[PDB]
């Protein structure tokens, strides 16, 4: 129906689908061993989870997801958890070896032996589908594993369906935190394969997230769990289109075609306003307004860049509770008129609205507040260029110095790719400042 | 009192200073206008008059 | 050591000459509030659109308003160069003396 | 107030257009017939043509 | 062939213009004259001062 | 509609603050829960409260105010007392370390790092009010620390909002108690780094506060507690225009336009008549002449500023209770007939009326009597010009003898800045010359 298809890789990239689905079964009610209630939403599998679950005749949901990794520890451990039921077994496929960070071992040592199991499987669910609008990637450009392995995966999807776009999601290199130094390495090499074939790619940092956590949810010792609990959130709240009805309904379709103004560059940015702490929220006041002004405070956006250098291309925004086009147009208004914020004159307007009317589901347990009006906000700008910047000034020095080449060439690959993954590179700043000039 | 107003280029405080600017140019034209009006007001009163 | 003990005099009526021009910056960009900006008559005055009428030509003030906004960034680029070379040239200075 | 600005701008003997243009009355002459001015020449020409009838009237 | 040309980007113009010597509907055919008599412009049938946000020169659209 | 904003900058700035909200919710009927009594008077925040409160949908009155400070102990307290509920979260701004009195140290070196919060929380309040009238800076001179930040942040909201009104409330320099050495050193560059941005400043001098208070409140050791509530009554009564109805309304609009005569120069004076107590209240009677008469006194001012050395040029009469303008206008035509007042032949006339029906209140544990007539005198005389006087004859020997400028010029700024400043009040000086000349 409306439907799409998940891929998970890296222990990188599966847990945060682990909380991802740890959020998207209350909202249907989906208990964990699986089997709806007393309630007779069960039969062919038609109702909102039809969107993700094919609740067929044994009135289990089954997600409709792979979770594809290369290290049996992670994967184990959460089959033996207490979502076993739930996920399909050989829908978890695991590796026994790793790539140590290294894109090309991974890419060429390891990749030919899994790929014939995972294009079978997603055969398998794409036949038992009917619509199949596109898929959920997710994997990290710090792929220890995923990066490489992705990359190959991506390119032979790409070859077998040319007749759907591609949602790419990164959690992305800390600018000045690092925790890898084969993190600039695959970094690159992932980059200059997707910016060609990934349909659309977004990138967050957690640095930032952090930031946020301290800010205005207080929180002094978060972890993994209110991290990848705010990016569930994120991406529960783009899809709620799909998920449920409003007075006008929005479509990925209409982000692609109405985010990505040409080729190339189709790299935004997204964020989150009405975050905030229990009390905080009890007895403080929400309105579209400073919801709205929050969503474009500069220091509230996950990645490190500044939009006052910046000039933004387009705007679109999610609004989630209960909402009319009266206060929605009006805060439009003002803020379009706004001082500060930059438009370019390509733009007239850039403005693309949604309004659903289903408000979110807080977790039990969970951090956040239970907010009545929220929104998502994704933005096109050209403050991402300050993250390219800083990358090929790395780059540049340690692959003149030319430490690991020894480790890369010990399984086959050497310098050219390394050239032209900069000279790639290149080109993208050098377009991204030419559309930034008027 | 050693004068100092000859060019430099700074403007700390310009605004008001071209505002009042616009002022003599908005006064001049409607000045005119009210001469050119009397006596056009005048030909036509004694004009009805005859 | 006298020439680091010089310098600082020069460094603070530098960096002095930075702040007041940021200011006249948003002292001539107008108040960055379109909402209670009209109090002072917003630019367009209807005094003067009335007196445009006929028109026949209208005021150079946008004109002026721009050379004088670019004149302004403009020394707010150079000074910010020079800037940058200062603590660098400092900061090897004082790394000399610690050696000595 | 029309009737005050008139005589307080110099000229006394305004011609009036019936009465003799008096060489000496006549200070403060008007600007330049112009288009862009308050003297175009569509008032210029008529000022004429009502001076002319009225002389016969 | 022609293509338009605006000023740079401020903070201080209004989206809109009126043009009120082009915008008066009684005094009309008399302002359409003089535009002629003093020769400054007609142009394109659809010309704005202030387009967006921003400003042209007097030459409309050409 | 009809609101402003509060700003409170100095552990000196604080408490009179705090006084001045226990007397706004004494009135208001406001409780420490912050919630009224069963009786219907909440809503979206428009009634007599929507001035200063933001009652919004939580039922809260969320006070238009800011607390902002640069060492955490005075804030901590207040967070520990009895209306911190009350207060909002983060609108109690804190720093960490002090500023040695230093004007300097507090506009440089810190300042950089909390006006772009400030300024945030201006913003985000300022958008949720809709007449923004003006804004309350409460700031001290003699200020242990709320000099530069005070200076930096009234230079930059002035920079952003360019139109509206600007009050600015300071205790000056004790002229013959000096509690502060470089006291001013401050005071000079406060004022020659002020009054082309301030709109309305009023001064007062604390000894005279205290020599009312032993003069008529007959008690030998008054405290904090009562020289903060009479400000704060002061306050009342020059918002009560706003807060109740009256025969004649008056704005600060009226107040600054035919309150100062000329640019520059904006500096009046204030004076309470009715500073009464309870026995002499209740066995001696009131009325419009010996209220008039008292505010007239050459004595009661809270400023060392003799009528009779100095001049007058304009007054302001707010009258608070029940009075009829019969009396009035006979007492101020007895007052004019009087010989030893002098007006300026500049000014025939200089009298503003400005009548409320609202009776001023008492407190709870209050030092004041039952008061039914209340005036403000606001007046503008030339008795200053000793003011400036004494303190440049005093400011001169320690520059002619350069102490303690080491601590400066180790924080970093210079001293062309010191003789502009003294220029600047030679100039002002000079200035109060001729207009005394007739
Ligand atoms: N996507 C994702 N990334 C995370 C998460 N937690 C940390 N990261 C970051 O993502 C990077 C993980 O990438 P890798 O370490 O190369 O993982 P891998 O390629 O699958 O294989 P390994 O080398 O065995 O981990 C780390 O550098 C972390 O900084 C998470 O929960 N999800
Ligand atoms: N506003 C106010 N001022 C007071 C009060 N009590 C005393 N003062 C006077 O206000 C001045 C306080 O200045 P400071 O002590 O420097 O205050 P500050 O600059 O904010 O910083 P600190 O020195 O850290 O307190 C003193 O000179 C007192 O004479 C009060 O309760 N409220």
């Amino acid at each position: 129906m409306r439907e799409c298809i998940s891929i998970h890789v890296g222990q990188a990239g599966v847990q945060i689908g682990n909380a991802c689905w740890e959020l998207y079964c209350l909202e249907h009610g989906i208990q964990p061993d699986g089997q709806m209630p007393s309630d007779k939403t069960i039969g062919g599998g038609d109702d909102s989870f039809n969107t993700f679950f094919s609740e067929t005749g044994a009135g289990k949901h089954v997600p409709r997801a792979v979770f594809v990794d290369l290290e049996p520890t992670v994967v184990d451990e959460v089959r033996t958890g207490t979502y076993r039921q739930l996920f399909h077994p050989e829908q978890l496929i695991t590796g026994k070896e790793d790539a140590a960070n290294n894109y090309a071992r991974g890419h060429y040592t390891i990749g030919k032996e899994i790929v014939d199991l995972v294009l079978d499987r997603i055969r398998k669910l794409a036949d038992l589908c009917t619509g199949l609008q596109g898929f959920l990637i997710f994997h990290s450009f710090g792929g220890g594993t995923g990066s490489g392995f992705a990359s190959l995966l991506m390119e032979r999807l790409s070859v077998d369906y040319g007749k759907k776009s591609k949602l790419e999601f990164a959690i992305y290199p800390a600018p000045q935190v690092s925790t890898a130094v084969v993190e600039p390495y695959n970094s690159i090499l992932t980059t200059h394969t997707t910016l060609e074939h990934s349909d659309c790619a977004f990138m967050v940092d957690n640095e930032a997230i952090y930031d946020i956590c301290r800010r205005n949810l207080d929180i002094e010792r978060p972890t993994y769990t209110n991290l990848n609990r705010l990016i569930g959130q994120i991406v529960s709240s783009i899809t709620a289109s799909l998920r449920f009805d409003g007075a006008l309904n929005v479509d990925l379709t209409e982000f692609q075609t109405n985010l990505v103004p040409y080729p190339r560059i189709h790299f935004p940015l997204a964020t989150y306003a009405p975050v905030i702490s229990a009390e905080k929220a009890y007895h403080e006041q929400l309105s579209v307004a400073e919801i709205t002004n929050a969503c474009f405070e500069p220091a509230n956006q996950m990645v490190k860049c500044d939009p006052r250098h910046g000039k933004y291309m387009a705007c679109c925004m999610l609004y989630r509770g209960d909402v009319v086009p009266k206060d929605v147009n009006a805060a439009i208004a003002t803020i379009k008129t706004k001082r500060t914020i930059q438009f370019v004159d390509w733009c007239p307007t850039g403005f693309k609205v949604g309004i659903n009317y289903q408000p979110p589901t807080v977790v039990p347990g969970g951090d956040l507040a239970k907010v009545q009006r929220a929104v998502c906000m994704l933005s096109n700008t050209t403050a991402i260029a300050e993250a390219w910047a800083r990358l090929d000034h790395k780059f540049d020095l340690m692959y003149a110095k030319r430490a690991f080449v020894h480790w890369y060439v010990g399984e086959g690959m050497e310098e050219g790719e390394f050239s032209e993954a900069r000279e790639d590179l290149a080109a993208l700043e050098k377009d991204y400042e030419e559309v930034g000039v008027d | 009192k050693p004068p100092a107003w000859y060019a430099r280029l700074p403007l700390p405080m310009h605004r008001d200073a071209r505002a009042q600017q616009t002022a003599e140019v908005v006064h001049a034209h409607a000045r005119g206008a009210r001469l050119t009006a009397a006596r056009l007001g005048r030909a036509q009163h004694q004009i009805n008059g005859q | 050591t006298m020439t680091l003990g010089l310098m600082r005099g020069t460094i603070h009526r530098c960096m002095k000459f930075n702040q007041e021009m940021y200011v006249t910056r948003g002292i001539i960009k107008g108040p960055l509030l379109k909402r209670n900006l009209e109090a002072r008559e917003k630019l367009n005055r209807p005094l003067v659109r009335m007196y445009q009428r006929h028109v026949g030509t209208q005021l150079p003030e946008a004109t002026r308003l721009a050379q004088g906004t670019d004149l302004l960034t403009r020394h707010n680029l150079h000074m910010e160069k020079n800037l940058k070379e200062l603590r660098t040239t400092h900061d090897n200075l004082a790394w000399g003396l610690n050696c000595k | 107030p029309l009737d005050k600005v008139l005589e307080q701008a110099g000229r006394h003997s305004w011609v009036d257009i019936t009465r003799p243009p008096t060489p000496r009355t006549q200070g403060l002459k008007t600007p330049p017939p112009d288009p862009i001015g308050t003297y175009t020449p569509a008032c210029a020409k008529a000022l004429f043509e009502a001076k002319r009838l009225l002389m016969e009237s | 062939i022609h293509l338009p040309r605006f000023s740079l980007k401020q903070g201080m113009i209004p989206t809109r213009y009126v043009m009120p010597w082009k915008e008066n509907m009684k005094f009309r055919n008399v302002n359409l004259q003089q535009a002629e008599a003093c020769g400054i412009y007609a142009g394109p049938l659809e010309d704005s001062l202030f387009w967006g946000y921003s400003e042209r020169l007097c030459h409309g659209e050409d």
